[PDB]
C-alpha cells in the first residue's frame, strides 16, 4: 500500500531548456505530515527527473540512478546517457518490477537537453511510458495539463515558462487537498546544467464576495 | 615443462604458458586485416582457396548495425564471443535503446577472455577478434587477445604471414586518419596483396567489410571488389 505518498509532478518543455516543478510535500494519508522533502533530483549531466507517489521507492529509485550514473561516468570514454536512455532504463525498471507484482510505486518525470535535442517524458508505476513536450502525473494529469495544452508554445521564454508553470501549480494548489504551498521549479538547459529553485510559496486569492457571503443578507451568511 | 600444461600455474618467469599458447593459436590461424579512419574502419580477411572442390567459412562477422568483427583462430570460439557480443548489443539496446559503444562492448569482451583465462578446469578462448564500430568519439578499431588484454589500433593484421601486412601498414598507416572510406578500402587490398603469398589478384580470396559513422556495416560483394582490385 502506498503510505507517504507525494503529489503531481508537472513538466514543460521551454526554450533553450526544461522546466519541471513540484511541490515539497509528503502526505501520510490525509495529514501532511513532512512539507520539506525535495522531490526533484538532478540526474548525471544531461538529466533531470521529478516523482510523484511513494517516497521511499522514490529514494531507492534514486540509488538506482546514481549507481548508473556513477557507473557511467567512471568510464571516461566521452559518451555519455542523455536523456532518452536514462527515461528509457526507467522504463524497463519500472515495467520488470510491474512484472514481479512488486511495483515501485512512482510515478516518474524525466527530462533533459543533450547535443541540443531536448527530451522530456514519463514512466507510470506500470511501465505506461511516453514522451511529449508537456507531462504530468498525479492530479497535474487533470487540472494542469488542459492549461498546458492550451497556452504551451513552439518557443516559451523562461520567464514566460515559470509563469505558465505557476499557473498551473498554483490551479492545483487551490484544488488538490494533498498540496503543501511550498514548491521548487527545477530548471535544465544546454551548457548551464541543471539548476533547482529555492523552495518558496505562491500568493493566492479568496477575497471574492461569493465566498465571503455564500447567498447574500444582513443575517444569514 | 612442469608450468607448461596448466593455465593457472605461474611459471617461475612470470608467464602463463597456456595463456601464451592460446595465443599460438591465433598467431596459425588465417589472417585478417582491419584498419580505420576518423570516420571509418575496414575488417578484411585474406580467405584461403585451399582446394579446387572446398569452399571457405565466414569470419567477418556483423555484431550490430555499428559494430564489426573478424575472428582469428579456432572458428569455434570465435563464433561463440560474436553470438555473445551480437547478444550483448541487443540486450544494450533493449534496455537503453541505443547504440553500445564499441569502446565498451571490447571490454566487456576482454573480461570474458580473462575470466576463462583465470579460473582452473578452462581454457583460453584461444580466437583473436579484430573489432571495430562506431562510438560518439567517431568509429575505433580494436583488437581482442586471448589473454584478456585489448588494445586500440590504427590498423592491426593477425594470423598467419601478418608480417607481410604489418610491414606495409607500418608504411601507410599514418595517412588513414582523414583517409576517406575508399582510400582505406585500396590501402586494405594493397596488405591483402602483400601478404598473399600467391600475389594473385582475385576477388574470391579476400573478403572486405565496412563500416561508418552513417553506414551501417556490410560486407562488399564479390563483384564490387572484382571491380576495385580490376582498377
Amino acid at each position: 500500500y502506498p503510505y507517504v505518498t507525494g503529489t503531481s509532478v508537472i513538466g514543460i518543455k521551454y526554450k533553450d531548456g526544461i522546466l519541471i516543478a513540484a511541490d515539497m510535500g509528503g502526505s501520510y494519508g490525509s495529514t501532511l505530515r513532512y512539507k520539506s522533502v525535495e522531490r526533484l533530483k538532478g540526474i548525471g549531466k544531461h538529466s533531470l527527473l521529478g516523482a510523484s507517489g511513494e517516497i521511499s521507492d522514490f529514494q531507492e529509485l534514486l540509488r538506482y540512478l546514481d549507481d548508473l550514473i556513477l557507473y557511467d561516468n567512471m568510464w571516461d570514454d566521452g559518451n555519455s546517457f542523455g536523456p532518452k536512455e536514462v527515461h528509457n532504463y526507467l522504463t524497463r525498471v519500472m515495467y520488470n518490477r510491474r512484472n514481479k507484482f512488486n511495483p515501485l510505486w512512482n510515478s516518474l518525470v524525466l527530462g533533459g537537453v543533450k547535443n541540443g535535442q531536448k527530451y522530456l517524458g514519463t514512466v507510470n508505476m506500470i511501465g505506461v511510458h511516453y514522451q511529449d513536450n508537456h507531462v504530468a502525473t498525479g492530479f497535474g494529469n487533470h487540472l494542469a495539463v488542459p492549461i498546458l495544452r492550451d497556452e504551451w508554445k513552439e518557443d516559451l521564454s523562461f520567464e514566460d515558462g515559470v509563469r505558465l508553470l505557476e499557473k498551473c501549480m498554483r490551479v492545483l494548489l487551490y484544488r488538490d487537498r494533498s498540496a503543501v504551498n511550498k514548491l521548487q521549479i527545477a530548471k535544465i538547459t544546454e551548457e548551464g546544467g541543471v539548476t533547482i529553485s529555492p523552495p518558496y510559496s505562491l500568493k493566492t486569492y479568496w477575497e471574492f464576495a461569493a465566498f465571503k457571503n455564500p447567498t447574500a443578507g444582513a443575517e444569514g451568511s | 615443462n612442469q608450468y607448461d600444461t596448466d593455465v593457472t600455474t605461474w611459471s617461475p618467469a612470470g608467464r602463463l604458458f597456456q595463456v601464451e599458447y592460446a595465443m599460438e593459436a591465433v598467431k596459425q590461424g588465417s589472417a585478417a586485416i582491419g584498419l580505420r579512419s576518423k570516420t571509418h574502419v575496414v575488417l578484411a580477411c585474406v580467405n584461403k582457396a585451399q582446394s579446387e572442390l572446398s569452399s571457405h567459412q565466414r569470419k567477418i562477422f556483423k555484431v550490430d548495425d555499428h559494430i564489426g568483427v573478424a575472428i582469428a583462430g579456432l572458428t569455434a570460439d570465435g563464433r561463440v564471443l560474436s553470438r555473445y557480443m551480437r547478444s550483448e548489443c541487443i540486450n544494450y539496446g533493449f534496455t537503453y535503446e541505443s547504440s553500445l559503444p564499441v569502446g565498451r562492448l571490447v571490454v566487456q569482451l576482454a573480461d570474458k577472455a580473462q575470466v576463462c583465462t583465470q579460473r582452473s578446469w578452462k581454457r583460453p578462448y584461444g580466437v583473436g577478434l579484430l573489432v571495430g564500430g562506431l562510438d560518439e568519439s567517431g568509429a575505433h578499431l580494436y583488437y581482442n587477445c586471448p589473454s584478456g588484454n585489448y588494445f586500440e589500433y590504427q590498423a592491426f593484421a593477425i594470423g598467419s604471414r601478418s608480417q607481410a601486412a604489418k610491414t606495409y601498414l607500418e608504411r601507410k598507416f599514418d595517412t588513414f586518419d582523414g583517409a576517406t572510406r575508399d582510400e582505406l578500402i585500396k590501402h586494405a587490398l594493397f596488405s591483402i596483396k602483400e601478404t598473399l603469398q600467391g600475389e594473385k589478384l582475385t576477388s574470391s580470396v579476400c573478403t572486405i567489410s565496412v563500416v561508418g559513422v552513417g553506414e551501417p556495416f556490410q560486407t562488399l560483394d564479390q563483384q564490387m571488389v572484382q571491380d576495385l582490385i580490376n582498377s
